């Protein structure tokens, strides 16, 4: 009489790799690496704002495509391809750094900075920006000199941060297609604009001169910011060229940004992103997009990496 | 006919990871082993427990896929990507070459586990026969086999008679 | 009312890691391996004079606490800084949960050693009783109990009485 | 008769993770993560400076904070928030890297340029930078037209550096609070300053207008700097406007920077610092500050993970 | 005179990683086993594979040796190729001697493996003298040790005498 | 009669390490850190181009050592120490990151980008950039008044890329020594340079005055350049200052750079280069030069690290 000890097998073994053979046959085992992708973003729990037509840095200026997110609240912002931060063309300086404070903010609450102007022109608008006519940046003052080629008085406007916070403080320096027409808006001599607080020192002279049309037009406007600490103070000293501020921003609280191009469905639930969708998983690795973000598999090369779990696999 | 896990393993035991097997008068049976299984099984997932880990940590975006940044700031960034990459690719493989060559050798221990503890149950009783078995030298009917089974065999009670067969 | 290391270890055996216990007319005592001990402790040393290391490479700010740097290079810096950290944060996990594993089975590798020695000294005049014990089948006062801990017992002195009584 | 194999255990065993299983305990087991902070700087058999309210860089331009430490030597520096580089309201172009020049450097050497100058004032002063009264930056010429509102002389100036490692050279820009200010100082008309060497060819134009009073003060005088390589020469050519040196610096050897807010202690000797204090350990990772510099163990997330020193514990 | 693995290893054998050595009335001799000796090399192999391997993942200058990058950044790179560094520098030393350590527990096995079968061979013809070796209790000739050494070792023709003369 | 089993040993044992012993011998091993360098930068299967005294970014300006590789093509591009990008003393603006968008670039195509002048001259040349007598990069052309002290027409130029890759754009800034040598080349007043993209807008101006002889020069050259995509438009509007391109880049293909101080060896082929030579190996590790680059076993701070490849040696 005789007994026997033994273990299970399967005809259908399952191959990994093991330290030293590649190959070996298991009775089981479970993928390590994701590559299932859901070409959506998963919103469910989150306050969602696709941007759509408005660039991320319009939401701070207010060209036309931003007037419905000038003051945005958000936990998950979605900027689009379409998205532009422009109406009068020109960009801003130090734009990333820009999106990347906004794209954590919360959104953005804004604030009237009480500038009031007198002996100059205030209303400076363009066909670029479209409303009901020609307008401008719903955040911005494109002072102009009286009357055609009069003499813009030289300027200072002030404004301190009341708030506990810190203050996004943006304006711009324009800079016409000829030394003709900054004369005309601005009247004849040199264009200075200084900016500064108790951190921060920096000067701006326009620089006139032809480039390529863009919306048929050869001027710039390009944008510049700073971060003004809670109780400190923002000064600008101008004699025109200066797109003045109407208003500062706060940032609200919290939130991440992505960048994709796939619709929002806030049905499934999910926090990690690509361009392309959401990666949902609990495996330790995946192979989708190594720009990923959120709390993400770490992205690795491989495409599968099988892990044992089950014993050899040892047929007769 | 019948034969242990040094051969090979039982595509016919589906109700466990290890198992007996026996040959007696009243026939051929299997049965699984609760406790070894469970055991095995109970490491496994003590693996998956700690494999199947999400990071906590949140990143953010610091590269621009629409409008490109700057260039010397973009290389940089682009190849400590690509080197922290080469980090958790490596990474990945080794834990799992290593996991497995682990998985592997803990389920065959927990087989010779549950060998040499029946081995020494059954004392001067049985021999090795060298494919997993024992020839046990008295007879042993279904109950005894179960008393093997649930470690109950009590090898004082079959001793002399398993000697005296013996020689 | 004596077991091995089979059921569980000895709260009593202060003196060393591995130890043999005795039972014969005289009593019952306790004594620690000494080279069996050493040889496990040696190797737990050894480990921690690989983990115990620091680094010699010496790094320097590339931040400011004071005076916060510029926003993108700031976050270009925090995003390498945090991938390192997770980098860190896995490999410690790991380090600790593979020699951990390690130092179990190599402390048990070091039992099954010392057992195996001994029954092989012991040959035909012992067997054993599935507790970690052997029952020794002949008379084997202290004197014969410190030749099997010492690694002097000879078999052959015994062998004619302990076979007999096996049967 | 018998005799038993057995192994250790005690009723105290720790517990410990290991691949298969969270919390099986062991005979003993040591801590891997170091959690224990020293709250001081242990200096001991290390030259160190502490610069109290003197800022790094105006170790290089010498306001009255800083007057003990124009010429510093050291092995560890360390920065307090009290710290200040100014007197005169203003900041250093290019500031972080300076710093991270100055923290790795020995301390400086300071040797005189040899300017010297007619036909104008030397004695520009401020009550901002107080030693005897109103007094000016140590290391610095504050240069001003012969009397109020007379023509500045167009000037140039060079110096060469003679030694065999690069002189690091410092220069200001003054920005008047007002075009009428910058007129009485330094003559009306366009000012510009000019800095050449071989290497390095740049142009300054002072920007006056307003700015928030910092120590009751609305101009601004920004400080800028160049590594001057052994053999060449920088030549300042300039009308006004420019905040002169008067000595360059070289940096003396190697030292390592730190910021801290605890105290020095000269009887205890370290190599890992962090703005808490001193981590004094052998273990190979820390959770008490991932910016923890000089020769550190690796900073890790979790606060504990525990190395099994024992076997399994298996009590009855 | 003659004795097995549990004392040493055997300078003489060159033939192949595993063996057996023999002593009989025609003389004593030694062969290499070819099987257990080609498993093991097979192992190390594998591991050779996959340690052997070569990064497809190109790297580019980020840096310059003849005109050095401006500060700031030289010093964030620099700070990121050394932690990079330090990263290489311990998982390169933990790989060799985790490996180490598994091919040299693995070469045993494969030796406890080859001992295993062969006692298994003998069943009770046989006893272990505790050095790696098996007295056998009946006259076993040249013919008799090539049965042992190539697995058709038939215990049951020799059980009658070798029992007896066990006792 | 008996029959023992057995294993191997050798007397020559080596020495490796485990995870808990250090040097234990085992009867084989092998190294795992590369050591073994090749001296030379070994090319067999790559179009390879050593620029010699060209330096990289001299082969879209042209000074006259890059005469033969204006437009060069290659897989493996070799920069030696004795390059220079210039004739007439200055420098690229921005130059690393296009030496890195050069290196990979697989080479150079010029195409004319077809801009023509009048009212100016525009035949400026320097004893600096000799070819057959006084000359200037090949590439581009030095814009002057039409006589000495004439003004200089404000110019507009505007170039669009009609290919399916992006266009490498360079110009230079004249820095003269001087604001009389200025107003002699281009006449008296401010000289402003602009430069406009669909993506790009900047402002250069020139910033005249004295410095150092380099090539018994005071005078700089600077050059900036941007990437036009395809279908976009650039354009120059200056008044003088200025140095034209007459012709845009594209790049060819891919290609790998390296820096180097060793000779070409066409007879062995190899994939990881530093500049002291060519790592062939298949280890996985090397501690032969942290900053080697192409495809490399990784660098480590250890010089050697021994894999077993054997069993545990126990001799007699
Ligand atoms: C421990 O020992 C052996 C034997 O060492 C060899 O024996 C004597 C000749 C000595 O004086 C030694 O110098 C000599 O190496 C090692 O195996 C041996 O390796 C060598 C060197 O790699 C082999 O030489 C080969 O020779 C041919 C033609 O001459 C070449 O084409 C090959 O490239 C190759 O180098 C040699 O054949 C081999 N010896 C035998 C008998 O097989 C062994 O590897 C060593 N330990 C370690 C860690 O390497
Ligand atoms: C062969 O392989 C795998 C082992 O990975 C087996 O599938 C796994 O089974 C476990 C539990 O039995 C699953 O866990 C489940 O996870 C969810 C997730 O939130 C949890 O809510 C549930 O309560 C549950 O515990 C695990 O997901 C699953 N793994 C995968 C990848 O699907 C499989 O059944 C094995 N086959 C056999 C025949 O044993
Ligand atoms: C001791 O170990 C060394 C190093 O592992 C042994 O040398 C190695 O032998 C292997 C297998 O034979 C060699 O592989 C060969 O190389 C290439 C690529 O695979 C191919 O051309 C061959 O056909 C073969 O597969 C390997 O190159 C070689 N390594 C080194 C560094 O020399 C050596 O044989 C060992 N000595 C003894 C006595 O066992
Ligand atoms: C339990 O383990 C610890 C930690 O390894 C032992 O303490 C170490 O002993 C070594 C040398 O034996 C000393 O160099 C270290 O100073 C100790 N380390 C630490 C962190 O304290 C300790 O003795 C063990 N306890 C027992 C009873 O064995
Ligand atoms: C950085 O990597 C991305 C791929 O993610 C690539 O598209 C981009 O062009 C790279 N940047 C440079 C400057 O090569
Ligand atoms: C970088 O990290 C620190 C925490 O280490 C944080 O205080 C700082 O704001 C971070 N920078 C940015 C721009 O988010
Ligand atoms: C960066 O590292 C290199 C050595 O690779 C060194 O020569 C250089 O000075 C370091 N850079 C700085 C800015 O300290
Ligand atoms: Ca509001
Ligand atoms: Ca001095
Ligand atoms: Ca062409």
């Amino acid at each position: 009489d005789k007994i026997c000890l033994g273990h299970h097998a399967v005809s259908n073994g399952t191959k990994v790799n093991t330290l030293t053979e590649r190959g070996v046959e298991v009775v089981n085992a479970t993928e390590t690496v994701e590559r299932t992708n859901i070409p959506r973003i998963c919103s469910k729990g989150k306050r969602t704002v696709d941007l759509g037509q408005c660039g991320l840095l319009g939401t701070i200026t207010g060209p036309p495509q931003c007037d419905q997110f000038l003051e945005f609240s958000a936990d998950l912002i979605i900027e689009r391809r379409e998205g532009s931060d422009v109406c009068y063309p020109g960009k801003f300086v130090n734009e990333e750094a820009l999106r990347q404070i906004l794209r954590e903010s919360g959104g953005i609450d804004k604030e009237a900075m009480g500038f009031t102007y007198s002996g100059i022109r205030t209303n400076g608008a363009t066909s670029a920006c479209r409303r009901s006519g020609s307008s401008f940046y719903a955040e911005m003052k494109w002072l102009l000199s009286n009357t055609d080629n009069a003499a813009f008085p030289q300027m200072t406007k002030s404004y301190k941060n009341t708030r506990k916070s810190p203050a996004l403080i943006v304006w711009g320096i324009h800079h016409s297609v000829s030394t003709a027409e900054q004369t005309k808006l601005y009247g004849s001599g040199n264009k200075l604009v200084t900016v500064g607080s108790s951190n921060y020192q920096q000067s701006f002279v326009p620089s006139p001169g032809a480039r390529p049309q863009v919306n048929g037009l050869s001027g710039r406007i390009d944008f510049h910011w700073l971060m003004l600490n809670p109780n400190d103070t923002v000064t600008f000293s101008f004699n025109g060229a200066f797109i003045a501020p109407d208003r500062a921003s706060f940032l609200r609280g919290k939130s991440m940004g992505i960048q994709s191009g796939v619709q929002v469905d806030a049905n499934c639930e999910g926090d990690c992103y690509h361009s392309g969708g959401t990666i949902i998983s609990n495996l330790p690795f995946q192979n989708i997009d190594s720009r990923a973000v959120g709390k993400c598999p770490r992205y690795v090369k491989q495409r599968s990496l099988l892990l044992a779990t089950g014993m050899k696999n040892v047929p007769e | 006919a019948i034969a242990g896990f040094i051969e090979n393993g039982w595509e016919g035991l589906i109700d466990g990871w290890y198992g007996f097997r026996h040959q007696n008068a009243q026939g051929e049976g299997t049965a699984a082993d609760y406790k070894s299984t469970q055991s095995a099984i109970d490491q496994i997932t003590g693996k998956l427990n700690r494999l199947i880990e999400k990071t906590n940590q949140q990143f953010e975006l610091i590269d621009n896929e629409f409008n490109e940044v700057e260039k010397q700031i973009g290389n940089v960034i682009n190849w400590t990507r690509d080197s922290i990459t080469e980090v958790w690719s490596y990474n990945a493989e080794l834990l799992v070459a290593m996991e497995n060559q682990h998985t592997i050798d803990l389920a065959d221990s927990e087989m010779d586990k549950l060998y040499e503890r029946v081995k020494r149950q059954l004392r001067e009783n049985a021999e090795e026969d060298g494919t997993g078995c024992f020839e046990i030298f008295h007879k042993c009917d279904d109950d005894c086999m179960a008393s093997i089974r649930n470690n109950t065999y009590d090898h004082s009670k079959y001793r002399e008679e398993a000697m005296q067969n013996r020689i």
